[PDB]
């Protein structure tokens, strides 16, 4: 399938696509009611974001994905993520498919994760048939898994979204929810558009703000402080 | 010499500075991921201790990771003086163009690209990151990897290491334990292994 891409088809356009229902039941009962704030975050005291998370979800907005106000990755790996990351958790981090894929490893080591799993965004042109240092057409983004302390595939396959449109594919956060991590879920450069039930949502675009700390910690007092997000809510 | 040549051997031992510059380095170590070990592992210091850095001036390195070779890969990539400037995934299907790490199943495998000195007259972009085909025999690499290095820098000499017997391929130099004997055939590669080798024993 690479001689017939060298037709314009990448050879991931021709891939081709019993309970695990009950478990979407049960996060679906379990998740919290969305909650979102909107923040400067190269200039918002990350320490205000309590309490300590079990999932950090980290999209930040890398210049790769404006071909056509973008962070570094000196930006980035400045971002004081360990202290806001519960002893035991997750995280998920977009790293693009550029330098983004080394500098994103030392930003996982430096926050105290280490990586279990690399998860790829395959992109089809399906619908349409460079960077300077690249060798190849780069077709794909990486989303980097890390675990800190003590179902699914580890590839996503859409069609590439159209020029300008930043998403990642909602994919990515059933992904994470299946996984039954945690219900203190962070999503750090969301939007308005990614809000979304059992997430907080931090960003500087979001247009709207309900967080409060006191409100959201209350979800997740006793008798319900360790649940996966994956039972049955305690009566 | 375009023919295949090969050469049986352990790569830890084996005088890689007889073989001459190489425009393409591939290289499938069998690293120690985790631990089973169905194969002979390779200790990170004797990763980190390869000759690698006699092999190229000006070109590209393509090195398989899995596990936590990703990491420790990127490390060597970087001793032996590369820069990671692409990072190719197979998806490992079958027949029917469907789908065949404790937390997800794994559909991939990860290959490194690596760029050392200045390498010229190459041609970057005719492919793609992506790589989809079957999957052959266990610890088998797709042949689309040899097409596609082949578009990229066509003509030049190339190297594998690590190399197992169906890896033979024209323009290429292969290196494994698990090949049969020596065959030699570009004439200062010949020269330079009598004169090193001169008993033909490594
Ligand atoms: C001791 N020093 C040596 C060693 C040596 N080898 C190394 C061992 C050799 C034969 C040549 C290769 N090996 C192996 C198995 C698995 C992998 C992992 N890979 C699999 C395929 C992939 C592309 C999907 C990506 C992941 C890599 C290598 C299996 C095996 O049985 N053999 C005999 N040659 C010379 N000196």
């Amino acid at each position: 399938y690479c001689q017939h891409f060298v037709t314009g088809h990448r050879p991931q356009n021709f891939i081709r696509d019993e309970l695990i229902r009950l478990k979407d039941e049960l996060i679906a009962k379990s998740n919290t009611p969305p909650m979102y704030l909107q923040a400067d975050i190269e200039a918002f005291d990350i320490r205000e974001l309590t309490p300590k998370f079990d999932v950090i979800l980290l999209e930040p907005p890398l210049e790769e994905y404006y071909r056509e106000k973008c962070w570094t990755w000196d930006d980035i790996m400045k971002l004081e993520i360990d202290e806001i990351a519960a002893p035991r958790s997750f995280i998920f981090l977009w790293c693009g498919s550029g330098e983004g894929l080394d500098l994103g490893r030392v930003c996982l080591r430096k926050w105290g994760y280490r990586r279990c799993e690399d998860i790829c965004w395959i992109k089809t042109n399906k619908n349409n048939p460079l960077d300077p240092k690249a060798v190849f057409q780069r077709t794909k983004e990486h989303c980097l898994m890390g675990i800190k302390g003590t179902v699914d595939i580890d590839l996503i396959i859409t069609e590439e979204p159209e020029i300008g449109n930043i998403e990642k594919p909602v994919e990515i956060f059933h992904i994470i929810e299946h996984f039954c991590l945690g219900r203190r879920r962070l999503h750090l450069f969301g939007r308005d558009s990614t809000i979304r039930p059992g997430w907080l949502t931090v960003g500087p675009t979001l247009t709207n703000s309900n967080y409060n700390a006191e409100t959201y910690a209350s979800y997740f007092s006793a008798p319900n402080s360790y649940l996966t997000g994956c039972t049955e809510e305690i009566e | 010499l375009f023919p295949p040549q090969w050469i049986c051997c352990d790569i830890r031992y084996l005088d890689v500075s007889i073989l001459g510059k190489f425009a393409v380095v591939m290289a499938d170590p069998p690293w120690d991921i985790h631990m089973e070990l169905p194969y002979g592992t390779l200790t990170d210091d004797e990763m980190r201790r390869l000759n690698i850095p006699v092999l190229q001036d000006d070109g590209f390195l393509f090195l398989w990771v899995t596990g936590r070779a990703m990491e420790l890969g990127r490390e060597c990539l970087n001793l032996w003086g590369y820069e990671r400037v692409d990072e190719i995934i197979w998806v490992k299907t079958n027949q029917l163009q469907r789908i065949i790490g404790h937390w997800l199943n794994h559909g991939k495998e990860h290959c490194l690209v690596g760029v050392k000195g200045n390498p010229q007259g190459f041609n970057q972009g005719l492919d793609c990151d992506v790589i989809v085909a079957e999957v052959r025999s266990t610890s088998h690499k797709p042949d689309e990897i040899y097409g596609m290095i082949e578009r990229l820098s066509p003509g030049t000499r190339k190297i594998e290491l690590f190399g197992r017997p169906h890896n033979v391929q024209p323009n290429w130099i292969t290196l494994g334990n698990q090949l049969d004997g020596i065959h030699l055939l570009d004439p200062d590669v010949v020269a330079r292994f009598k004169q090193r080798y001169p008993d033909g024993i490594i």
